[PDB]
């Protein structure tokens, strides 16, 4: 599994999008080790609420517990087996399994099994057959992530240089509301292929998305056929210890969003935008009003302004279940929520017009990552490559000057390279001694 | 005839009152006349004539949705979150961007030019009691998309329409609303006119 | 129109009686009744109206056969075991405990609720010309069922039916046939209404 | 009603036209009439009657015409090679000689018995304008085919025909025409007849 | 392979039903070395007859010989490997192959080739080109079983103690009929799920079926909701050396069939007991009209009562095709035949009502053994651990006393675990010594 | 992977058929190595004219250069690894990546980059990042192959003693046409099953044909039945070095085409035939009229007579996308050129009443190399054995006097089995230093 990403995160062997054996490696060392979006408060806000969400190819439900706090456990019986909840979301004390009958409570205890007096008497100990439980939950203003490994750095910290780059939307913004349910489609293309595009494909909007952006008039109408930057400037794209990263093209609030969505939500960013500049100035209070896609490492990707949250949840080498939320700041009008909830997956939904664009991008890439010539072919992460800085003053991590770069893919497949050489965090730690130098 | 509901545990009362709707309503003439409507507009979307479509068999009004709903516990009544996203959700403007996203030439998936073939069946039919001039359709639909060499999807769906009656004779759509079935499609977008 | 059976080498005496059944006993009036019939029977199923449909469809004498036939040789004569398997064989006291195990709150395959969705085609109709009351019925049925995120089966059948008119103006079936055409079906179970 | 090719881009010249013919085509009692054609035409095929099918309902100068169209860029015009290969092209005698292969007992492929299974719908029809007794139909299918126990292939396509009224009453097919819409069709073969 | 399954049979990894690696290694260690079962003498009754049948995931042809014997061979041409028979029953003196004509007997010699004379002369020696045989075919009491290792011990030595709980029903009744032709229909589970739940799942029916038993009114309504044992008491259940086992519901002759069978079935059951009780004893001439629900190692079960025979025909490592047979006693009036013939299908066929609920037990139990952390869970089969007696005065055996109990999972695991841990039936009668222990 | 073939070709493993990790094997060794049909001069008679083809499971674009050659490269961008071109087939000066919109030329060079000077400056070196070229291509009489490996010898050795019996329909007819599109199917077979049918199985015709013979009544009627070798005689068959083979039934032009076409066609090649015996003799000017099969190793098969020109293009072991071409004579008259077109695909193309005949015989075979017991069953290719020659006066090769044979499926498989046990065309040489003797 070494050199399957060049130094500097320059070059990938298309095998990457491809190979069934090194998939069945990342669900021991990607998925199994990482961070990994499961739901927002705001999907759980009641004691007792819970949704069921994938980490990596395993199903876990997460439950909003009776004391306010959050766990989640693997959806599957410690009798036979079971998968135990078939809803997708709903409220419940507890959970019985449909074979036999144990009946589970919302904190995962095994608390009723049919003829326990009867017929288990003492050859029973419920105290050691609860749900096998997720032992990492942190959550980031709202957005609830876990980990298998116990040993991962605390959500902020693997974070890191990323978050600055969040905090305006995430943190400042007076709260955000994640917007259910999800869409949901199955696509046939590696996990990988959809995470390189949102970590920092700037380069593709303008001509995958020629046909949407004629039709349309998103605000990305300035890089139409990838003949002019942005009059606002390159932007800029950032990447991080951990994996996470980003691009920031300047001012595009409405994002992919179609010409009837921009004047309401342009005045509504620019108007908070001119109360934030007081809290966290004036660079910063732009950001929030500006469009960001990233990815957080490894398959948690956004988009600011147009405001989506995506999972690439990976099924196979070639499958990946794909969902996508709508986000919305609390304090937006109810009306211009569902407007922003709708238009969301008008672009990039299962029924989305620019989505559809991107399947055959993401899909042929993965399905040549399997031919036996084409996967010896090398993807190159050149864009911007040479200019790169750390420790700027203003602007914190691995930074270039330009939102259509390719700076966050090298920083993203640089950390899945020590990730996938490695057989622990603290070997992980060790690979990544120099990630900026 | 009518649906208890009490009795009949797995019936909403949406669809149980949808059911007597159709039934009381039914009218021979209508079903011949509905029932070539439909072929017409599936014909007209098999060829992709999509600007015809837009202009001659949907109204300004248009409400253009199809859903997916959210999984949930029958017996979990408590969960009031909305349950139901989006996956179409479109006006006339809407509709209009999506059109011409289809016929531009540097659209890169329609080429080569994809294939379609719907399969309209089980159409019933009634006047609106209110207002004579809209007329309640159902419909089901399979649709068979097939490109580049080896790719095929095949979507399943009812269609609950609304449509309108115009001056000079035209019949026009003024909403359709689908309940897609399957949850997580597996056929790799949504993103054909059903 | 007859088919000639020593030249029609695939036909059998049985198929060949019945086109000619149908074929001459077409009736326009009597193929767009049932017609509508068919598609009323088939959105009520598709609603899980199942009470409904066996208290105001399904006559008390109702015979619901599915068959799975075995696969012999078309030209092994002596081996004479019997051929086909009843997957259903049902009176109406055995659809009544179908029914009630799929509208039972513990029934945990039900939850949750699962999606169906119903295309009937190729609807021809014959009266009997001993016993006019009762109306043979051929038509061809694709069911699509979905559920649980990313299960799909798709079903194919063609329904040989015997329907009755009821005093009041009523149709309920009295008998349904189905040689099921797939050996071994490869979606999970049988357990839908076809 | 007409499509302005200018605007639909997407839209050939011979579908546009093709469109209207069958717009302004439309007769209620002629929608009847071949809806039935072609149900008593599927059971017939269904039924394997094939004898019957090409003694009765197929005309002395059949073309019976499939093709599988290669996959050309929209935007490139100066490649003139043909553009189409016939799956089928047959006249009365190659169809003759499919027939006698079909009910041969040493076609090994026919042991046991195969079961198919015809879904017709979306059927429209007009008179020729010039010739009356020639009429014109368009219809799609979705044709099932199950054997050696867990084979299935499933068949989408639009059958483009002209069908001829005989002295006596009968009507019989004189031109299929079919492009079948997947380029590399994933059922084995193409062995049925569409 | 080792340590799958813990001392006693106790615990399993749930990978077990969801590994391909270990699926490969059971059609060479529990597939290629167990016996098998193939049809009865009621479905091949005559000089000429055949059935196709699976052995594990291979086809074999078995045909009643001209001197009445049974002889079964792959369904494979030893010129090509095309296959040879595509009928799944029938009568004929041989089989020719489509490809070139190769024509061999119903006893599998190659007795025409054609063109012999004008070209093979002596290049071909038809005594070497026989269909390849099955070398082991025994029956019992009409149940015919094929085994590819000619190693194997006698079928009545293999199925050990079990047989004695079989003989009331099989061999003391006056002989049985297998009633075809069975349902079959592909679900998506392993193998390995359905033969566990039909060795001793008594604690699932008042649970899973809970619906089905108020529906129908089957005489298990006792046990409905897992809230009181039968009447009749708890019952028993038996494991075996060489791993096949069943539990015993006292007096339940009319199973999971429906309220409108029990009547007859009972009186039957009910007039032959009395007869019964006078040659083999009071107990036994019982156990004749009680239910009994059990697995013959590996892959075939059956139900006494609601007469039920099966097999779970591996298809992959979550793919199984489920064949359902009636059976009936010889002597029952031709009706009464019918009605249980379709009862069956009726309850647990392709379209039964209960084996539908089954379904999302079997399929999310396989899914599950195939997921990462999932894969990591203990199945536990501790019900009645502890209790178990061997030697008992009356009944042979490991013995529990309850039919609901996980006596017959335990001794059906650890003679799983003896098998894939093993190259041979010497090494598995090594790692067998102390079954009983 | 040695001994799945027996000395001298004469038996074959079934696994062969059906082996997962022996088909990734294959694409290492089979199809990294040998001459892969591409397309012939008249498919690509013009200056950009393109089509797209498979070399085992990639895919390549075949390009005429503006000079007159003819260039191959892997459709596969250089960028991110998207697939260039989704056309089958068309005229272009260059090819454009729809991601990111990087041009290249028809001669695989990258011309256009967007964004080049605002962004990549001299981050990229153009001349670095053209399309991956085949290295070989060479053409025999106006058909082109390729090959992956620069140390293949020569196409018109690698043909070996078969370019002699191809030369008078090849050759020396005047020129021919293959007339496109190609019928295309997929058919669940190994690759290998159709290209050993192919190679030489005369002996199936008769059999598998039976109902075909008697329906169409071609020339093939002799044979029916495998009743009688043909009034012509046994015709023959040969094989090679590098593993191309076929057979020869003299004088049967019409080959599997049906009574409607033969008078015409045999008109034809008689008139042909008299002109060409003054030039190449007697004995070529009949095999110019004479119905030749064979396979172009390993997977280019064709018919002369009944012209068919067919390349299995593999998918993985049990599944191949079958492609159909006609062959025509240049100087045919134009209707027969059509009537010949549509004869091909009426007897073997995707709904071929030929071709509908040997699915079984193919899939059945593939399908019991999967199966654990089946698998070990050995095919046997003995027809003719030890009775071919070397170094005949007139017929070149390892020859037997009969088509009727398996003198070219002994050839077919040595030469396979020497690749499968070599890693470079060195080693082949020396594993075939004796493939004569
Ligand atoms: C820069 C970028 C990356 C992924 C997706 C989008 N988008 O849809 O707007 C934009
Ligand atoms: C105890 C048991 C085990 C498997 C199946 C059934 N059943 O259907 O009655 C009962
Ligand atoms: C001898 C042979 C081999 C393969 C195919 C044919 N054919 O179709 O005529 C004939
Ligand atoms: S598997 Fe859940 S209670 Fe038994
Ligand atoms: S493969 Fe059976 S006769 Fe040749
Ligand atoms: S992948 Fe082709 S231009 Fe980027
Ligand atoms: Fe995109
Ligand atoms: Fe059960
Ligand atoms: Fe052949
Ligand atoms: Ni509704
Ligand atoms: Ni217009
Ligand atoms: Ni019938
Ligand atoms: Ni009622
Ligand atoms: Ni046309
Ligand atoms: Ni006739």
């Amino acid at each position: 599994y070494q050199n399957l990403v060049s130094e500097a995160g320059l070059t990938q062997k298309l095998l990457i999008h491809g190979d069934k054996e090194l998939f069945q490696h990342e669900l021991k060392t990607i998925f199994a080790r990482n961070w990994l979006f499961l739901t927002h408060d705001s999907l759980i806000p009641s004691p007792g609420d819970y949704v069921k969400a994938k980490m990596g190819v395993d199903e876990v439900i997460v439950s909003r517990q009776n004391d306010g706090s959050v766990r989640a456990f693997l959806n599957v019986c410690r009798h036979r087996g079971k998968t135990l909840v078939h809803a997708e979301a709903g409220n419940a004390k507890g959970f019985v399994c449909g074979y036999h009958g144990w009946g589970y409570g919302s904190n995962g205890e095994l608390q009723s099994v049919p003829f326990e007096k009867e017929l288990y008497g003492d050859a029973i100990k419920k105290k050691c057959l609860g749900l096998k439980e997720v032992p990492r939950i942190e959550s980031f203003h709202g957005f609830i992530y876990g980990c298998f490994d116990a040993e991962a750095p605390p959500l902020i910290d693997y974070l890191g240089d990323a978050a600055w780059y969040l905090e305006p939307t995430f943190k400042y913004s007076g709260g955000l509301e994640l917007v259910g349910p999800p869409g949901k489609v199955v696509v046939k293309a590696n996990w990988k292929s959809f995470a390189e595009n949102f970590v920092g494909d700037g380069y593709h909007v303008g001509w995958t998305h020629a046909a949407a952006l004629r039709a349309g008039q998103s605000v990305f109408s300035s890089i139409a056929g990838n003949a002019k930057l942005p009059p606002e400037g390159a932007g800029l794209q950032m990447t991080s210890k951990y994996g996470s990263g980003m691009g920031v093209f300047w001012g595009y609030y409405s994002g992919n969003f179609s010409a009837d969505m921009i004047p309401d939500l342009m005045a509504f960013g620019a108007a908070k935008q001119e109360k934030l500049a007081k809290e966290i100035g004036d660079v910063r209070a732009r950001i929030y009003r500006s469009f960001l896609n990233g990815t957080i490492f490894p398959n948690n990707s956004f988009l600011t302004g147009s405001a989506a949250f995506r999972v690439w949840n990976p099924i196979d080498e070639n499958t990946t279940e794909v969902w996508t939320y709508a986000f919305v700041e609390k304090d937006m009008p109810e009306d211009l929520k569902r407007r922003v909830a709708d238009a969301v997956q008008r672009s990039i939904g299962p029924a989305g017009f620019w989505e559809s664009d991107d399947n055959e991008n993401m899909e042929t890439m993965s399905q040549n990552g399997k031919k036996y010539q084409s996967s010896n072919i090398d993807q190159i992460a050149s864009l911007g490559f040479g200019k790169d800085v750390y420790g700027d003053e203003c602007y914190p991590g691995v930074v270039g000057k330009s939102a259509i770069g390719e700076t966050s893919y090298r920083g993203f497949y640089r950390a899945y390279q020590a990730h996938i050489s490695s057989s622990n965090w603290a070997e992980f730690e060790n690979a990544s001694r120099n990630w900026h130098i | 005839m009518m649906i208890n509901t009490q009795e009949d545990k797995l019936v909403s009362a949406h669809d149980a009152e949808e059911f007597h709707r159709f039934f009381v309503g039914h009218d021979s003439d209508l079903q011949q006349e509905v029932t070539t409507l439909l072929t017409r507009e599936a014909h007209l979307l098999d060829i992709q004539a999509y600007k015809a479509w837009l202009e001659h068999f949907v109204a300004p009004e248009i409400k253009y949705q199809v859903i997916s709903r959210e999984l949930r516990s029958t017996s979990e009544r408590r969960y009031q979150l909305n349950d139901a996203v989006n996956l179409y959700n479109e006006n006339y403007q809407q509709l209009k961007v999506r059109v011409e996203h289809q016929m531009d030439p540097q659209n890169w998936a329609n080429n080569p030019k994809i294939r379609f073939t719907r399969f309209v069946t089980n159409v019933t039919a009634a006047k609106d009691k209110s207002a004579p001039e809209i007329l309640h359709v159902r419909s089901n639909l399979i649709l068979h998309r097939a490109r580049r060499e080896n790719q095929v999807d095949v979507f399943y769906a009812t269609r609950e329409d609304k449509w309108k009656r115009i001056e000079g004779g035209g019949i026009k759509l003024v909403e359709r609303f689908v309940d897609y079935p399957e949850r997580i499609p597996q056929t790799h977008n949504l993103l054909v006119f059903l």
